[PDB]
């Protein structure tokens, strides 16, 4: 997250961190505890993976530096990558990750709310960006989880900084103009939320963007109602 | 994956 600040425990209890461990142990990506076994991403966090074994997924934690050897985390037991999602094309980059065991639910572990199919994001004002990702280009994964309030554009607004990707109504934009507040490498996967009548729910999961921060490139996230159906069905077709 | 992608080797 580039222009963000430090969180606070208890502010994002979806948010976890999706790291390896082959003979060193790295943060690769975020994701969002979607259910009490279910984890949402992004499906270019498994382009060049090892098998799921690999995969430790730490929830409950705000600092990345307070995990130790001891500290639990959960493993994987299916990755449902959306079956039309192609690396070079990137377009439906959303993955679902099924927990080893469900995760019992506190202050700090806590699931997000999801939109309904059909929604238009117009009434989202307040959202924000959230991970350990580099706070520049060029830069390093944070400790502290980061957090960063950025406005949604339009999809007509966000195609005009784009040629030649197309920005299609399953994607969602954000960003400033004059940049300076973004995700980054690290951030992949994680939740955009939307602060609405005093409920968060995830908007968006990261994706692409050209660099970090830059002047009039917004960051593009793959839109969560465009895929509630695809959610919803191999979630409960797997349960 | 593409260089727009934000996963570490993208
Ligand atoms: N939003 C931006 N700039 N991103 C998305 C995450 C991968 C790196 C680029």
């Amino acid at each position: 997250i580039v222009g963000g600040t430090n969180s606070s425990w208890g502010e994002w209890p979806w948010q976890v961190s999706l790291q390896v461990k082959l003979t060193a142990q790295r943060h690769l990506c975020g994701g969002s505890l979607i259910g009490h076994q279910w984890v949402l991403t992004a499906a270019h966090c498994f382009d060049g993976l090892p098998l799921q074994d690999v995969w430790r997924i730490y929830s409950g934690i705000l600092n990345l530096s307070d995990i130790t050897k001891d500290t639990p985390f959960s493993q994987i037991k299916e990755i449902i990558i959306h079956q039309n999602y192609k690396v070079s094309e990137g377009n439906h980059d959303i993955a679902l990750i099924k927990l080893q065991a469900p995760l019992n639910y506190t202050e700090f572990q806590k699931p997000i709310s999801l939109p309904s199919k059909g929604d238009t994001s117009t009434i989202y004002t307040n959202c924000w960006v959230t991970g350990w990702g580099f706070s520049k280009e060029k830069g390093e994964i944070q400790n502290i989880l980061q957090k960063v309030n950025i406005p949604l554009v339009t999809n007509e607004e966000c195609q005009k900084r784009y040629q030649d990707y197309k920005i299609t109504q399953r994607m969602v934009c954000a960003g400033y103009k004059e940049g300076g507040k973004d995700a980054c490498k690290g951030d992949s996967g994680g939740p955009l939320v939307c602060k609405h009548n005093g409920m968060w729910r995830l908007v968006g999961i990261t994706s692409w963007g050209e660099g970090c921060a830059r002047r009039e490139q917004p960051g593009v996230y793959t839109k969560v109602a465009e895929y509630m159906d695809w959610i919803l069905e191999k979630t409960q077709s797997s349960d | 994956c593409p260089a727009r992608f934000a996963a570490l080797w993208c």
